[PDB]
RNA sequence: GUUGCGUGGUUCACCGCGGAGGUAGAGCUACUGGAUGGCCGAUGGGUUACUGACGUCAGCCAAACUCCGA
RNA sequence: UGCCUCCUAAAAUGUAACGGAGGCGCCCAAAGGUUCCCUCAACCUGGACGGCAAUCAGGUGGCGAGUGUAAAUGCACAAG
RNA sequence: UUACGGCGGCCACAGCGGCAGGGAAACGCCCGGUCCCAUUCCGAACCCGGAAGCUAAGCCUGCCAGCGCCGAUGAUACUGCCCCUCCGGGUGGAAAAGUAGGACACCGCCGAACA
């Protein structure tokens, strides 16, 4: 039992009914998914995901990831069709909270002078997206052990119809917004 | 939406297998509706849309049966088994209504063929 | 497929060198993952030219 | 005028038949020089009758050319038996019906712009007149 | 207050129509209102007359063998060469309902600088009802600088007349030279 | 000179049993590149879309949720 | 075409019925192209009276255009 | 100069010219057989490197994508 | 008989969109992943076991013509066969577009509550 999870229907679910008026209990938002991808663009060259953008979202994530594969041909990028450019993994249900207390609370104050993060990244409906710097801040994996560094960026998918009814939901879990 | 993406998914899975089995009056066809619930069966006749026989997991007699929903699904595979024999029926053609071959319907397929029906 | 590709995810239990701690789940080996910043001790989640003549003169 | 692309080079003649049934009435101006029998209006008829309504109107008013060259006519070489292949497109023609309204015009002064037309008429390969808005 | 008497047609076709053109008369057909439609004749040129005195919006009150009939012309089909109506679309107006008809808009004034003016729509289609109050509308340009445009909207239009096309038609326009 | 000038066979396609006409089992109904026409009751396709007949009996035709069907009334 | 032997209205004409089409015409904010005058202005050109993409209001064109259709 | 698709070809089929445009002398051991499952392109909004356009997330989108290969007829029930 | 579940006919006069309302059984969302089974990663989907929660959504019923669809009559274009020198005329067919208007579907069988 997550203590983000039993944290969420304590006194987040009740509070969203008082800053929101709804007037049904399944009306109140909720996260659903938490989507992570790399997104290696240099592996159209020399071939080396498998090792490295494999290896590192297996352990900060927990489940192994699926490799995406290019759509269309482009010139300029050096890029075929059925390509291996983009590596992605999806977290549902309790692996959902755990990575998101394991995300706000050691991980996300780990970034190389940090700010905080900004509440204008929502899509229209309610779905937060932020970015990440290296290889660094998730403890799982090691400095030592790695290839070249590389980031990725976090998707957070929310039953919230609008935008700040996303905020309000965000703001509650941990993320720091400004 | 979830709940409008699974209608919308099963009837056309339900269209696929449709093309190509539609099942005649001395070959009726075993129509299967499987809800969380509770399952519904009937053949159904497609050359004008007629029910010979139909049978139930709503009525009283598959109501009280101890167990699992799959053994509630072999009682109700056993009720229009019985019940197909008494309008003079005993091939068909098997409708899996969109969904998965396995679990309760297979259970359902399965206690129908002990009993008569020979699909 | 949820069953032996995917890495080891065991119970572990986080400490700070603040004095927060707390227990989830995580790959790393031991249930020893120690951190030295949390959401507790770092900063953000708890806090001219006419100035520096007079501070001349 | 000339049309940038055509999709098919060599074309058919377009076929002299029938009362127009579109762009038969004046739309744009106050007056309009009508079609009343069959030709092939090439480019160069229309940028005649076109400067021969500028040059006596000589400011003011607005013309309008609701007609476009855009079919290809061909020719063959001069000292040339018959058929070695269709030959090279050499004109370009607009397909004129009658009823068919060819250039339009404002100009405040009914009697200058009723003349200015007439100068365009003797330009074109047709019989034409000099409609108004009813 | 436009009488015109007709008359009832024995034969209708392509040829009983040929006939009645060189016999002076017009086809038409009076239709509207759930009734089924009579197909009957006009007398050619006095129809023609309170068509060029009246605009195309004459409530004429129509004869039907002695049965009295108001009536509106919702289209007309002119001939593109004789420039003569071959078949007017007449249809009944039980004295006041809220038609849909257009209406000519005219242009009054000047230019003081080197302007053009240049007026795209000869009308635009208002809400009326029966005996004609509506006429052309009149509109005022004093000539302004070529950033000022004059639309459907702010057009001087009476009372129990409404606007129905678009309000943002341009309907008068000017530009330099 | 010329580079145009070469056309292929005419492969006699079209509809070769019309509607009402009485046929045998097995004759080819409407001969045709895809479907045009699609097989109904009674009605086999064929490997280029010939439309064959299955059983003796009266070609009708209809429409069947937008394609336009051959069929045989038995 | 003629002629010998078979078949006998099966040929053809008209009337009624059951059927497939994509010509003529027309239409195109129904597609692929061509293209006229307004309006809005991404871009390009020297801070803009030159270019005017895509859109939109009207009027149009087509043997290898067709939502239609004798 | 043989073969394949269109227009000419006059709404069944067929139809000439040194008439108008284009393809072929292959390819695939899966791009075949079968059983199940899925919906595309384009546009818009948010996102480390990342740009008009790589991979992600969400809206909109009924065929404008796609079909080993030319064109026509087909194909969203999919033949994708 | 019905503010009800299925299976078909039919494939826009039936579609799209907007505004209200409905939970007896039923369809549903929904709580879980020990068991068959499952994800090119994920109990989201598919499958299985449940009945704490609720009509917010789906679905069902009612109401609007905004968009989309249907659409005559009459006229016109074109046309068969004639008359005739072209132009046109006689006779038999007759569109497309637009207009008046139609339209928020209609019917068959089984089950459940009724009756
Ligand atoms: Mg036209
Ligand atoms: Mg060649
Ligand atoms: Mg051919
Ligand atoms: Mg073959
Ligand atoms: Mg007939
Ligand atoms: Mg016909
Ligand atoms: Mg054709
Ligand atoms: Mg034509
Ligand atoms: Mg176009
Ligand atoms: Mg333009
Ligand atoms: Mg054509
Ligand atoms: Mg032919
Ligand atoms: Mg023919
Ligand atoms: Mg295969
Ligand atoms: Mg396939
Ligand atoms: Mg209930
Ligand atoms: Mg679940
Ligand atoms: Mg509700
Ligand atoms: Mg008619
Ligand atoms: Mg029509
Ligand atoms: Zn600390």
């Amino acid at each position: 039992q997550p203590r983000l999870k039993e944290r969420y229907r304590s006194e987040i679910r009740d509070a969203l009914r008082k800053q929101f008026g709804y007037g049904n209990v399944m009306q109140i938002p909720t996260v659903t998914k938490v989507v992570v991808n790399m997104g290696v663009g240099e592996a159209a060259r020399d071939a080396k995901l498998i090792n490295g953008a494999v290896n590192d979202l297996a352990l900060i994530t927990g489940q192994k990831p699926e490799v995406r594969r290019a759509r269309k041909s482009i010139a300029q990028f050096k890029l075929r069709e059925g390509m291996p450019v983009g590596v992605r993994v999806t977290l549902r249900g309790d692996r959902m909270w755990e990575f998101l207390d394991r995300l706000t609370s050691i991980a996300l104050p780990r970034i190389r002078d940090f700010r905080g993060l900004s509440p204008k990244q929502f899509d229209g409906v309610g779905n937060y997206t932020f970015g990440l710097a290296e290889q660094a801040v998730f403890h799982e994996v090691d400095v030592d052990k790695i290839d070249r560094v590389r980031g990725m960026d976090i998707n957070v998918v929310t039953s919230a119809a609008t935008d700040d009814e996303g905020r309000a939901l965000l703001r509650a879990l941990g993320f720091p917004f400004k | 939406s979830v709940s409008a993406t699974r209608r919308i998914s099963r009837l056309r899975r339900h269209t696929r297998l449709r093309k190509k089995l539609s099942g005649t009056a001395e070959r009726p066809r075993l129509v299967v509706h499987r809800s969380a619930r509770h399952i519904h069966v009937q053949l159904v006749n497609d050359l004008n849309g007629t029910t010979v026989a139909a049978a139930s997991s709503i009525e009283a007699d598959v109501r009280g049966v101890p167990g699992d929903k799959k053994a509630r699904s072999v009682r109700v595979g056993q009720l229009i088994a019985e019940r197909a024999k008494a309008a003079g029926i005993d091939t068909v053609v098997f409708d899996r209504g969109g969904y998965t071959y396995g679990g309760r319907i297979a259970a359902l397929a399965d206690a129908a063929r002990e009993n008569g029906l020979s699909f | 497929m949820k069953s032996d590709i995917h890495p080891a995810y065991e119970e572990t239990t986080v400490v700070c060198g603040c004095g927060n701690t707390f227990q989830t789940r995580s790959t790393k080996p031991g249930g020893r993952i120690v951190v030295e910043v949390c959401s507790q001790c770092h900063p953000f989640y708890t806090g001219g030219r006419v100035a520096r003549f007079e501070k001349r003169y | 005028l000339i049309p940038r692309k055509v999709k098919h080079r060599k074309q058919h003649h377009p076929r002299q038949r029938g009362i127009a049934s579109g762009g038969t009435t004046v739309n744009f101006g106050d007056y309009g020089i009508q079609a009343l029998e069959h030709a092939y209006v090439t480019n160069r008829q229309i940028e005649s009758a076109r400067i021969a309504i500028n040059r006596h109107i000589k400011r003011g008013g607005k013309v309008w050319i609701n007609i476009f060259p855009d079919r290809p006519l061909t020719k063959k070489p001069a000292e040339t038996r018959m058929g070695s292949g269709k030959g090279s497109p050499e004109w370009w023609v607009a397909n004129v019906k009658p009823g068919r309204v060819l250039f339009e015009l404002s100009y405040p002064n009914e009697g200058v712009a009723r003349a200015a037309l007439t100068r365009a008429i003797h330009k074109l390969p047709i019989k034409a007149r000099i409609i108004t808005r009813e | 207050s436009n009488q015109l008497r007709v008359t009832v047609r024995t034969e209708t076709g392509k040829g009983a129509s040929r006939r009645a053109r060189r016999a002076g008369k017009i086809p038409a057909v009076l239709y509207g209102h759930g009734a089924e439609p009579q197909h009957l004749e006009l007398p050619g040129h006095d129809y023609a007359a309170v068509l060029r005195h009246s605009g195309t919006n004459a409530v004429l009150t129509l004869d039907i063998a002695g049965k009295e009939q108001l009536a509106l012309t919702k289209a007309l089909h002119i001939h593109p060469i004789r420039r003569t109506i071959q078949h007017a679309d007449l249809l009944v107006v039980r004295r006041g309902e809220k038609v849909v008809v257009e209406v000519s808009v005219v242009v009054e004034g000047q230019a003081g600088p080197d302007t053009l003016v240049t007026q795209e729509t000869n009308s635009i289609e208002i809400e009326a009802e029966a005996l004609s109050i509506p006429e052309q509308l009149t509109v005022s340009i004093e000539g302004a600088e070529p950033g000022t445009q004059l639309t459907a909207g702010q057009i001087a239009l009476p009372a129990g007349v409404s606007l129905i096309s678009d309000p943002d038609l341009l309907v008068v326009n000017v530009v330099k030279a | 000179s010329s580079r145009n000038g070469r056309d292929s066979a005419a492969q006699r396609l079209g509809v070769k049993r019309y509607g009402g006409q009485v046929v045998k089992a097995g004759e080819i109904l409407v001969r045709q590149r895809g479907t045009k026409f699609h097989p109904g009751v009674n009605v086999g396709r064929g490997g280029d879309d010939t439309l064959f007949a299955k059983t003796a009996g009266a070609v009708e035709f209809g429409i069947k949720r937008g394609r336009k069907t051959v069929s045989i009334v038995g």
